[PDB]
Order: C-alpha cells, then structure tokens, then sequence
DNA sequence: TTTTTTTTTTT
C-alpha cells in the first residue's frame, strides 16, 4: 500500500499534460511548479487531486478514502523527484503536497458518518479564530537519580512513560520535562455556511476546524473560502474524571487546503506579490487599451450590463473602486488620511437603487451588505461579548470592521434610528474607532469605504421642497459623503419606452479578465502625484463651490469637499495610469462633483 | 416463549400476498429481502396492519412488549438474508427494521402517556422543537492489540460505555502478561442520530396550562424529516433512561409522519389521474378553479381570479447577474365586512407551507427574525420569524394598517430581494426568504369616503404602495336587489351548512392542493414578438396616472407586473410559451383593480 | 443571589 503508490505517483508528477491555460505545451507541469519551488521559498506544492483522477483511478480511491495513511507518501514522493535542484538550491524544512479541489463536494447538513476519515471538501465564511494552542510530538523525560534524559517519540497518537532508568533502574522515577520537549501549533476556526445551498426556510451551521503547524494564520474573520480537509469525530468524557465516555460523537475537521480565489471577484490584496506575476503578453494590452481617447467610459459602461444608461452612477462607482492615492502622512503628524470615497444614492422608488448595491457586493472581494432596520449600533462596528467558556469579555468586529478592504452596502439608509447612524461618523471620515468599555481600551482601523442609498422623507421627490429637505439628512453627515447622486423619475416618452424596450429583454436570454486584471495593475504600479497646474484649477474649484452653494440651498460647500476633489482627481488619473495629475483630471472629477445634484 | 415465534414470523414475511400492486399477488416482502440482501435498500418498514390480517393475536403481543419483538424480526431477517442472496453478529447487520403502527390504535397526545404505557408501541402527535443535527453514534466499537496483531469487538447499548484496556485473549496474556490495545474509528461501526423535542398543540391544552414536552431519539434512517416548528405524527416505543427510583423518559421513534396538510403528506401519491387530465385539459380550467375557492363566499368573482395566481406564481429570471423576483404580492383594501378575514384564512389553508399573522399582534423583529440570549448558556443565537418560516410559501398579514410604523418597514427587505440581513451583535448573515405576501387593510378611518382622492385615504407610502403587484379595492354600496342574493346565499349556509349547489361543484381541497403543485413546475418563457404590445401598455398606463388627479404612484416596478402576471396565466394553460392572450387578461385584471371607484 | 453589555417586550 506504502511502496505501491510513491512508484505510481512519481509517474504522474513526471508525465502529465492538461488541455488548459494557467498564469495567463510546457509539458512539465508538476514538475514546473517544482522548479518554481526551488527559485524561491515556499515549500509547498499545490496539486489538483483532479488532475490524479485523470492520470489514474486507484490512487484517487485511496487519497480520499486513506488521506492520513497516503499523503506522507506524496510527499517522500515529491523529495525524490526533487533531484533535478538537490544540488542547486538547498532549502531546510521539507517538501509538502497539498490535494483540494476546484469545486466543493459537499454542504455542512450532508455529512454523514460513512464519511469519517477521508477526505471532503465544503465551503462558508469564516466566523471567528483563537490564539495559538500548544501540541505536544516528542516526549523529554528525566530521571530523580540517574539525571538521565530519555525522549520518546509520540507514533500513534499517545506518549508512553519508559518506567526503567536506563542505568539506576528504580521502576518509576522518570518525570516529565515540560519546556524541554517539543510542541507544534493548533487553532481553532469556526466557518458558516453560505446562504447560496441551504435548505428552505433554516438558518445557518457552523463546523469546527483545527488548522496546523503551517497553515495556522492563514485566514481571516470575514473571509469566505474552500476549506478542504479530512474529517474526524473523537470521543468525549462524561466527567473529566472518569473512563465513562459518552456514544454520541463529536466532529470536526483537520483542515489540509485554503482557496479565496473565486473567479468572479476581483483581486484580494493577498495578491499584490502576485501582479509581478503577470504575462508580459497581458502588461502591453493593458498600457495600450489605457491610450484609447475614451478608455474611462468605455470600461465604465462595462460595469453591471442590465442596468438601463444611468451614465454618471456607473462613473462614480467605477472611480470608487480605484481611490485616491495612499500618501504618508506621519511626518507632519496630522495623522493619517483617507483615501476611499463614500457614495450615496438618493432617489424616488422603482429607479434601480438597490440593484446596484446588490450588483457591486457581488463584485468586490471583502464586502458586506447591511439593510436598515436589521442592523444595531454596535452590531456594525464592535461589541462586547461574554465569551462562554472563560466567562469573560471579548471584543468582537461588526460588520464595518470585516468589510475592511471593499465596500459595506448600507441599504435602507433613512430608516436607521439617529443613534445607530451617528456611529457612522467616526469610521466613515477617520477610518478609525475607539473603543472604550468594561475591560477593553482599544482602537481598531479599518479601510471600508460605504456605499449607501437611501429614500427622500415623504419616499415621494416632491419638487415644493428644497434639496437639503427632501433628503432630511444633517450637515455634519452630508459631508462625509462626496458623491451625492440624486435619481429622480422624469415623465419623458421617449425614456420610459427606450426603458420598458430594455427590460423586456431580459426574458428572452468588454470582458471581464481585462477589468478584473487591469484593476489589479492599476493599484499595483501607480501613484498619481499632483502638479503645479492641476493644482492652479483646484483652488478656484473650491472658492466657487462656496458662492453656489451658499445661496441655493441645496448642500453647502466646507473644505472637506476641497479634499475629496483631490480624492476624486486622483482616481481619474490611475484610470488611465497617467501617473501624474494634470488639468483635465480636474475638470472631469469637477463636472462629476457637479453634476449630480442636478 | 419465543423460540416458536421467530417461526411465526418467518412464515409472516415469506408467505403475505398483496393485490394492490397493481399487479397480481406478489409478495410485499419477498422482494424487499432480495434488495436488503443485495444493499440497496437499508430500512424495513413491518407494517402491523397487515399482520393483524392473518394473526391479530401477534399484534396484542408485540404492543405489549414491542421491545423483544423488534429484535426477533431483526433475527428472522438476519437468518433470512443469506437464503435469498466478523465474530459478533451485529457488526455485520447493515440494516434495520421499523414498526409501522398498527392502524387499529389510535394517536394520543403528548399528555395522555402515562407510566402504564412504558415499554408499549405507543403514537403521539404534536409539534417539533430544536431538532439537533446529525452526529454519529457507535454502536460497535472496534479495538486492536498492536503487540499480538488482534482484532477486538464490543457492543455498546447505554448512552454511555466504559472502554476496554484488556486484551482479554487469553494467548496475548499467557505469553508475556502485558500489552494494551488502541481504539479505533475504522473497524468501527457508527449510526446516524439526533434527537428533538415535541410540544402539544397550544390548542388541545386546557384553557390555560403549560404545554408539556417529550424527547424524541431519531436514529437510523428517519433523520432529516421534520424540521422545527412542523406538525409531526410519531410512532415508537416509550423507555426510560438508564442511570432512585424516579425515571426520566424518552420516546425512540419508529416511524416520522408529516401532518401539515392536517391529514398527512401524500406527495408520494400526489400524481393526477387521466380522468383529472380530462378536467385540466378544459378549456376553461383557470375558471373552475377560481369559482372552487372559498365558495361559502358570494360575489368576487375577481379577487378570486388572483388570489389563484399568488398561489402558482410567475416565473423568477437572472440574466448577467440580475435577481428578478417570480412571486406575487397582493393588498385588498376594502370597506369593513366584505369577508377579508375569510378569503385570507381560506389562502392560508390551501398552502403547502403557510402562516398567519395579526398586524396587532406581531412585532417587526418577530416577522423577520430575531436574536435572543439562552440563560444557561449565555450565547446569542438566531430564530426565525414568520416570512422566515413561510419561505416556500404564502404569509397572511390581515390587519396591515393597524402595525406600527417601525414594525411595517421591516418589510421592505423581504419583498423586493426576498432576503433578511441580519447584523445585530451576535449574528452577521443573510436568510432567505423567499415568501410572496397577502395582506389585508381598511382605506382611511374604516371607510372609504368620496371627498378626499386615493393616496390620502389610504395612507401608505408610495415606496411600500409599489411594492404590490396588485392592491385590489373592494367597496360595497348598498343595492335594493343585490343585497337580497346575497341574503338568500347566506341563510342557505347557515341551513345546510353548505354553499347552495351551482351548475357545477367545487373541487376539493386536497385534490386542489395537488392541481397547483403539479401546475408550478412548467417555466414558460416569452415571445419576442409580443415586446411591442406589451410595451404600448406600459406606456398607456404612464399617461393616465400622469395626466389624472387620483392615479396612484406608478414606477418602472409596474411592467414587470404585466411580465410576471402573465407568466402566473400561461402556466395554468400549461402552455409552454406566453401567449396574446394571457397579455390581455393580465392588463384586465391591473385596470379591474381600481375600477370599484367608477 | 453581585458587574457589564446587548436585544426585545412592557409598564
Ligand atoms: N434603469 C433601470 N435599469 C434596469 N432595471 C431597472 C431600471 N429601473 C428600474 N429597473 C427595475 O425595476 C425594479 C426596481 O427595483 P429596485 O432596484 O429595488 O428599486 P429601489 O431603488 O430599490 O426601490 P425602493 O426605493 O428601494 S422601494 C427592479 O426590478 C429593476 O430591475
Ligand atoms: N359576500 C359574502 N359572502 C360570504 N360571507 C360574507 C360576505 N360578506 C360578508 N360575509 C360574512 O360577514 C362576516 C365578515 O367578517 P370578516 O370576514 O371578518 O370581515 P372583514 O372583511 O375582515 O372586515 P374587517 O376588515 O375585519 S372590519 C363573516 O361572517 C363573513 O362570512
Ligand atoms: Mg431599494
Ligand atoms: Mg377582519
Ligand atoms: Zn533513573
Ligand atoms: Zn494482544
């Protein structure tokens, strides 16, 4: 079983070929993933235990059904044919190999106790993680008279006392060092099913996952992956005195592969090392679609293809997800600044608000989406938790918190009481909050950046009112805000049956890997720096904002918006990776801050 | 004694005949053994009636004792099974058997099983609690003694076993008096298992006394049938609790019946006949059914023609990631005493999953769903509300006018993205509910009156006005001569206690119940050449109510009424593509809504 | 059988 499958492993490590592309034939798959090993550190190989299905049938029966009992010989397996750089690169620690699987196998309510012991794959979004956890693996123990240190291995899962000093012979005197032996990590992670795959009318599980030495901080609360890992249930005790165990099981999961990697998202900010990992072939598309006189508008107008026109929504949310540049303040000791722009959405009923929100949650990676009546003051940022077994209180991150690299969706936005909307003041415009209870005094951060829509008072656009009432929102909030987009319902014709034309078609029945990498160079490689003559037409940009603004009515004008120009500004000029803000990128982002309100 | 009776039984389950298999007399049991004995096939539900049909003095000795018994049959059906086709004789059982309850006794409550019965097959009726979820139990434990090369058994019964540290083979201790032996989860042999609890119905309980509980030990095959809060029949036996004289009791299911429909769930029978094709294949079968609801009520004879298509609902799309919902939702504003409250408990009747609720008596955050804190524990957990608990079906809201106007935006959510977003401080996810809504409401101050327009006697703000497909208006003006058929209509009720016989009768409720849920399933889809009617409709409507002094708040919301309220039609036609003439009965129905004002 | 924090029903 042992020498068996090494000998029919090397084979497929060694000759196996895919009718596929990866990073953007080179026969030596494997064994190319095993050079790139050698260049660099990380010694962990990535293997598709799909690919072995393929290549063979009677070893993909016993990986996930002996997964304890074979992955040791995949990885002596891989140390041998590691012989082509035995010579060249000497690294210490050892070879490893890491089966999973592209798509999940099973849900958290289908596990069922044929499956004990072997391997499975599920997926959901991690709750909440612990500190680190000890384990022990070689025993160090020390006699009271012969001072002789004997170390016993742990093998099957259980340290055995010698009970004979190898030169005194006294029948027990061999105590246990502690801090002498050795130990290894263990943490203990919660995940939750999706909301996508459950049944009708229930409410989410949770399952216990036991990560190791390696992978033991390698997730985050928030997160959502495809944990894929054996599947285990250990006896427990009835008293933690007696032998009495209990019948009923209990189950958990010895994790062995992550995945964040989903291919409709875009890029996480895992995979900044990663964009030097791009074809040269795909660095030249990229420089050369930014060249086109319109290339702005012409990814814009890519973002969520069912929305009707909506022409400047889609520019101020397409700006959003590139930001102003991130400079370093600390010298000056302001402290730090923002770079994120916060977007709200006002408008009457029925003008697609909410599917907006709904589009762009599924777009971003590291997102959230909130709704107005459920959802508390301290249910979005941190609360204070007793935490069951210790008896004590923990802190905890809301939602505000776990979006962190994204965007938080607040829906319903009007219909949240004025306690639970002042929280948003702090972590809006500081990107900051301070926590000051019981036993915690502390202060958190956060890079979230809100995108939320709301109704005007009345839920009816009555054109009696002034702008700054038909919205019923103070001053000290408007401005944390600096895209306010008022839709409103014209009675034209000629729209509402271009409209009705279009939405009919959705019953019949760009890409995407551009923007989706194209997003990733642009924050990557670029840092738009002001200039002496963008910066001549952003001072007069702002001492006219203060005569319009003043007298309408509508929305004042203070010198926060003079910052979100900028904000603004620069985001348009890593749209074209112009690294370097000049006149136009001021004009544009002016007529953007304009030309909403109207 | 029983030694003669595993002949008894042997002969039973080799010799029964049965005719209703449509066939001739076959053996119900014969060929239940072969496929036992060729594993596919894992439970054997005994019934007893049909051995109370050839010996109805077994029957008196089995629910006598039922304990003995069920472990004869799992003998005779041992022995059995290799005459068709390890050591101890249970870790080699691979099946199990069940008592189906005899139909001559009759279901008790919750509170009638008394001490008199335990150790009796007994049948209880009531309600689910916290049903847990699937954990493995051992039955078999499997140990090793690493030094002899051995293999070890022992059978477990209690909910507890204390392990062995024997070796107890007699040649490992006389050779060397020493050795330990491992436990082990492959040789092993687990059994699905979980238990739940049951409630009375609050309404069989004396007037005003606490309902009292039961637990209920599912293990085998019956997991995953109920889910909590569900009305549920069961059959088992009634033991009591191992480890003074008091006994705490369980009850250890045989057999898990659904009673929702308040007779039991018959979707195995659910098939219609050809003589019942005769009546769906009529050319007029949406108007039977219509006329066959609630038929103790006079008149409306179009409130029941849409009160049928939020029962079958239109059909949901996603085009380039776009979520349209498919269900109906449906307000009927109207004077006091026009039988609301009778049309709304009839709906509730005929619904696979169903509720009801009072505005009055319900709280915003027990419709959706709520987080509660457990005393014992001190652990926030979730608990779903009624749109929750009616998620594959209707939910009934009659007193709408009356709930509290912080409690009746919790509603917005559910109608338009059909979720519930939840970020309170113990929680952070996303239910689904997928319910579609009936509500009921008077206009202004009980009646409508003709001074003042819509809009203002009936108080509803036009961003929840939208949200339904359909707010029907019903008005009643006296009539010298309609009000005496009425009259004549009600008086024969209250003689026969029947409606007066028409030209022809209405269906049933429960052959109705299974003409719907056989008409859901179709998924019609629509003609591209009907994309220019449709729309000219459309555009209509937004002249009328833009050029009139009365018209209600119509959005861009109200096309996809006439989409999805033609998909509801060419469903019940059984056609597979909307038609022409769907379109226009649609368009009849949104204009016969409001014209009980003209 | 005590504090402190957080959610929901009630006067
Ligand atoms: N311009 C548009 N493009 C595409 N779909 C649209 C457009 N305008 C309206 N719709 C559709 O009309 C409906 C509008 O619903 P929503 O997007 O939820 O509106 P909303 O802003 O959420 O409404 P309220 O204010 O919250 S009740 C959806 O079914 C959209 O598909
Ligand atoms: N057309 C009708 N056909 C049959 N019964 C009717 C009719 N009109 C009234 N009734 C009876 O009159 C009573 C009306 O009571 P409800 O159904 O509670 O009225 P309602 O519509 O709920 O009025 P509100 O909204 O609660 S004041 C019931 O007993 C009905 O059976
Ligand atoms: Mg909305
Ligand atoms: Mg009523
Ligand atoms: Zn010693
Ligand atoms: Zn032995």
């Amino acid at each position: 079983n042992v020498a068996a499958c090494k000998e029919n492993f090397q084979r497929f490590l060694q000759r196996f070929i895919d009718p596929l592309a990866k990073e953007e034939i080179t026969e030596p798959l494997y064994m190319q993933r095993l050079g790139e090993i050698n260049v660099i550190g990380e010694p962990f190989l990535n293997v598709n235990c799909e690919h072995i299905k393929s290549f063979d049938k009677n070893l993909y029966r016993q990986l996930i059904s002996y997964p304890q009992e074979v992955i040791p010989t995949f990885d002596m397996a891989v140390n041998e044919i590691f012989f082509d750089r035995y010579p060249d690169s000497i690294l210490e620690h050892q070879i490893q190999v890491r089966p999973f699987n592209a798509l999940k196998t099973k849900n958290m309510r289908n596990l069922n106790p044929e499956d004990i012991d072997q391997l499975i794959t599920i997926s959901g979004m991690v709750i909440r993680t612990s500190q680190l956890i000890p384990e022990m693996q070689e025993a160090f123990f020390q006699c009271q008279v012969c001072a002789h240190t004997t170390r016993v291995e742990m093998d099957r899962g259980r340290i055995a006392e010698p009970s004979v000093c190898g030169r005194c012979h006294t029948t027990h005197s061999m105590a246990l060092i502690h801090n002498r032996s050795l130990f290894s990590d263990k943490q203990m992670i919660k995940l939750q099913e999706s909301p996508e795959d459950m049944p009708a009318g229930q409410t989410p599980h949770t399952v216990i996952l036991f990560a190791h030495n390696d992978l033991v901080d390698k997730v985050q609360p928030g997160d959502r992956v495809n944990v894929t890992g054996i599947y285990r249930a250990v006896p427990i005790r009835v008293n933690p005195r007696v032998s009495n165990v209990k019948s009923v099981y209990k189950t958990h999961i010895d994790v062995i592969h992550y995945r964040k990697t989903d291919a409709k998202r875009l890029h996480g900010l895992d995979e900044e090392a990663e964009q030097k990992l791009f074809s040269e072939k795909r660095v030249e598309l990229l420089k050369e679609l930014s060249r086109k006189p319109d290339i702005y508008e012409r990814l814009a107008s890519a973002l969520a293809p069912s929305i009707y026109e909506h022409e400047d929504i889609k520019k101020g949310i397409l700006l959003q997800l590139f930001g102003g540049t991130r400079k370093d303040f600390s010298h000056t000791g302001r402290g730090k600044f923002r770079a994120e722009i916060n977007i709200l959405l006002c408008g009457d009923p029925g003008t697609s608000k909410s599917q907006l929100l709904q589009y762009v949650y599924n777009l971003v990676p590291r997102g959230q989406y909130t709704s107005g009546k459920g959802s508390s003051a301290v249910g979005l940022t941190a609360y204070v938790m007793k935490d069951p077994e210790t008896r004590q209180l923990v802190l905890q991150t809301g939602a505000l918190v776990l979006s962190d690299n994204g965007i938080c969706c607040i829906d319903e936005f009007d219909k949240m009481n004025e306690s639970t909307r002042s929280v948003l003041h702090e972590v809006m415009e500081q990107q900051t909050l301070s926590i000051a209870k019981a036993g915690i005094i502390c202060q958190l951060n956060a890079r979230t950046s809100v995108l939320a829509a709301a109704n005007p008072i009345e839920s009816q656009w009555n054109p009696k009112k002034t702008t700054i009432e038909n919205i019923q929102l103070p001053h000290t909030l408007l401005s944390r805000f600096d895209l306010i987009f008022l839709l409103l319902d014209p009675q034209d014709e000629a729209y509402d049956r271009r409209l009705a034309h279009h939405l009919v078609a959705l019953y019949y029945q760009l890409d995407m890997a551009v923007l989706k990498d194209y997003i990733a160079y642009a924050h990557s490689t670029i840092m738009p720096r002001l200039s002496e003559e963008a910066s001549q037409a952003l001072i007069e940009a702002y001492v006219d904002m203060r005569k319009i603004g003043s007298s309408r009515g509508m929305v004042s004008a203070y010198p926060r918006q003079l910052e979100s120009l900028i904000r603004l500004a620069e985001a348009h000029a890593k749209v074209r990776l112009s690294n370097k803000v000049e006149a136009i990128d001021v004009e544009e982002a002016k007529r953007l801050h304009r030309e909403a309100l109207k | 004694d029983y030694a003669l009776e595993k002949e008894k039984v042997k002969k039973f389950l080799q010799e029964f005949y049965q005719d209703d298999e449509l066939g001739k007399k076959q053996f119900k049991y014969g060929n239940q053994l072969v496929r036992l004995a060729h594993r596919e096939q894992v439970a054997l539900y005994v019934d007893l009636d049909d051995v109370a049909e050839d010996d109805p003095e077994l029957v008196d000795s089995i629910c006598e004792n039922a304990r003995r018994y069920a472990k004869l049959f799992a003998d005779a059906v041992q022995e059995l099974l290799p005459q068709y086709k390890q050591y101890p004789a249970e870790l080699m059982r691979r099946f199990e058997l069940y008592f189906q309850g005899p139909s001559s006794n009759k279901p008790r409550v919750i509170r009638e099983v008394r001490a008199d019965s335990v150790g009796k097959l007994v049948t209880v009726r009531g309600i689910v609690t916290r049903v847990s979820e699937v954990k493995p139990k051992m039955v078999v434990a499997t140990y090793t003694c690493d030094q002899c090369g051995a293999e070890t058994y022992q059978p477990i019964q209690s909910p507890t076993f204390m392990p062995l540290i024997m070796c107890p083979s007699q040649e490992c201790q006389t050779n060397r008096s020493g050795g330990r032996l491992y436990l082990q989860t492959r040789g092993s042999r687990f059994i699905k298992f979980q238990e739940m609890k049951m409630q009375e119905h609050s309404d069989q309980v004396p007037v005003g006394n606490i309902p009292r509980s039961i637990t209920v030990l599912v293990e085998g095959e019956n997991t995953r049938i109920a889910q909590p809060g569900d009305h549920v029949s069961v059959t088992g036996i009634f033991l009591p609790i191992l480890r003074g004289l008091l006994s705490e009791t369980y009850l250890e299911a045989h057999r898990i019946v659904k009673m929702n429909k308040s007779e039991d769930d018959e979707s195995g029978a659910g098939e219609l006949t050809r003589e019942e094709l005769r009546q769906i294949a009529e050319e007029d079968f949406y108007e039977k059914l219509a006329a066959s609801i609630a038929p103790e009520i006079y008149g409306h004879e179009d409130v029941k023609k849409a009160l049928l298509l939020l029962l079958v609902g239109g059909v949901d799309q996603s085009p380039r990631g776009m979520k349209i919902r498919g269900n109906i939702n449906i307000c009927l504003m109207g004077d006091p005493g026009v039988a609301k409250s009778q049309l709304l408990s009839y709906i509730d009747r005929l619904a696979p999953r169903s509720q009801y609720t009072t505005g009055r008596g319900s709280s915003g955050v027990g419709l959706t769903a709520a987080v509660l804190r457990d005393s014992v524990s001190g652990e926030l957990t979730l608990e779903g509300g009624a749109l929750v608990l009616a998620d594959q079906g209707v939910c009934c809201i009659d007193e709408f006018d009356k709930m509290a106007e912080a409690d009746r935006t919790a509603i917005h959510e559910v109608m338009e993205q059909q979720t519930i977003s939840i970020a309170k401080a113990g929680i952070l996810t996303t239910l689904n509910a997928r319910c579609s809504i009936l509500a009921a409401a008077n206009p202004a101050y009980g009646r409508y009156n003709p001074r003042r327009s819509l809009e203002q006697n009936i108080q509803l703000p036009a961003a929840l006005l939208s949200r339904f497909d359909l707010l029907w208006l019903i008005q009643d003006r006296p009539d010298r001569d309609n009000d005496l058929r009425l009259a004549q209509h009600i008086t024969y009720v209250h003689q026969h206690s029947r409606q007066p016989p028409s030209q022809f009768e209405p269906l049933d409720m429960k052959l109705m119940r299974r003409y719907i849920a056989m008409c859901r399933e179709k998924q019609p889809m629509v003609p591209e050449s009907l994309a220019d009617y449709i729309t000219a409709a459309y555009v209509e409507m937004r002249r009328e109510a833009w050029a009139s002094k009365d018209a209600t708040y119509t959005s861009a919301r109200t096309l996809l009424a006439i989409l999805r309220l033609s998909t509801a039609l060419a469903r019940l036609r059984m056609v597979d593509v909307v038609e022409k003439e769907d379109v226009n009965e649609a368009i009849r129905l949104m204009e016969m809504s409001k014209d009980s004002l003209l």
